[PDB]
Parts: C-alpha cells; sequence; structure tokens
C-alpha cells in the first residue's frame, strides 16, 4: 500500500556462508573489500 | 586456536588464555570461513 521512489536493484553471487554479511554494520571479506551497506539503509535484501 | 588439530568435548572445554598480541584478524580471510559470528557489548566495525 506504498509508492516507492528512486528504486535500484543490485545483484551478485556469493557463497552460502557469506550471505550473513550483506547487512548494515558487518565485517568480513565481503563487507570490507567487495560490497558495503550504509548505516541508514532503507530497502530489502533477498537471497536464494 | 582455529587451526588446532584436536578440539575439546563440550563437557570439558579448553579455556585458553591470550595476551601481548595485536589481534589483526584479516589474516584469517584467506584460510577459514565462518558460518556464525556474533558479538555482544561491542560493534563489529570498532574491533580494529
Ligand atoms: C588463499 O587460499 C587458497 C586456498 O589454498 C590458496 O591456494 C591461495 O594461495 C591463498 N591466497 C594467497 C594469496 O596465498
Amino acid at each position: 500500500d506504498l509508492c516507492f521512489t528512486n528504486v535500484y536493484a543490485d545483484s551478485f553471487v556469493v557463497r552460502g556462508d557469506e550471505v550473513r554479511q550483506i547487512a548494515p554494520g558487518q565485517t568480513g571479506r565481503i563487507a570490507d573489500y567487495n560490497y558495503k551497506l550504509p548505516d541508514d539503509f532503507t530497502g530489502c535484501v533477498i537471497a536464494w | 586456536v582455529f587451526n588446532a588439530t584436536t578440539f575439546a568435548s563440550v563437557y570439558a572445554w579448553n579455556r585458553k588464555r591470550i595476551s601481548n598480541c595485536v589481534a589483526d584478524y584479516s589474516v584469517l580471510y584467506n584460510s577459514t570461513s565462518f558460518s556464525t559470528f556474533k558479538c555482544y557489548g561491542v560493534s563489529p566495525t570498532k574491533l580494529n
């Protein structure tokens, strides 16, 4: 029941263990050197 | 610690002691992959 503004979709492939690192405020090789998320992040994370 | 050949049983845990070191953990990135890592009392981005 909402209308969204400035919608972007980012996509990649990781291993199963490192899925938990795609979240605000994390550390690890993926969060450090590959992909980082803001502290004030509004959005959603999907993985399968 | 991590690479030790034999680990203890849960009823008799090791309880090792550490001191006089620098705690640089990125040296683990290449060798090991953790499925669980959670911290209490501190944020994982301040650990360095
Ligand atoms: C990372 O780990 C793999 C696993 O054996 C190893 O072959 C590779 O040499 C390591 N990376 C470096 C830079 O040594």
